[PDB]
């Protein structure tokens, strides 16, 4: 006899993931900063 | 600017996908199109060096006459990961399609 027969194809893979990062940060020496009353001034003891 | 190690483990020890789904055409566009085979469980290991890894290898019954190029990452559905196969194939018959083991970085 000759016979033949038949099965499943199958596969593998390897799938994989990877996303990465990054920071950032800004800023200066402060003077005076900011104030809404702003006037000339006197300061007696 | 850069997330220390420390930062890494918190952080990807919320990502849990539980189910893995696949597609004929890229899943960047709406997620759930293009949908060719019902969702399949996978699991996660704890994060270690900003690294999970698959537990344990997945099996996906592709439908008959169907093809798949590509895949996604699902959940509490929200898809949170997509990507390419490493190449489409077409299953002429049912079959198997095997993923070895996957693993999600932040490196």
């Amino acid at each position: 006899r000759v016979h033949s027969y038949r099965g499943v194809l199958i596969i593998t893979d390897k799938l994989s993931v990877e996303a990465g990062s990054r920071a950032s940060l800004s800023g200066y020496i402060s003077d005076g900063g900011t104030s809404d009353v702003f006037t000339i001034c006197r300061l007696l003891d | 600017g850069t997330l220390t190690i420390d930062g890494k483990n918190k952080i990807l020890a919320t990502l849990t996908p539980t189910t893995i789904i696949l597609h004929n055409v890229d899943p960047t566009a709406d997620p759930t199109a293009n949908k060719v085979t019902q969702p399949v469980a996978i699991y996660f290991s704890e994060p270690d060096n900003g690294l999970i890894a698959s537990e344990d290898t997945v099996n996906i019954t592709v439908p008959a006459s169907a093809t798949v190029s590509h895949y996604s990452l699902w959940d509490n559905d929200k898809c949170v990961a997509t990507g390419a196969l490493s190449k489409p194939q077409f299953f002429a018959e049912e079959g198997i399609y095997v993923i070895s083991s996957v693993s999600v970085d932040l490196n």
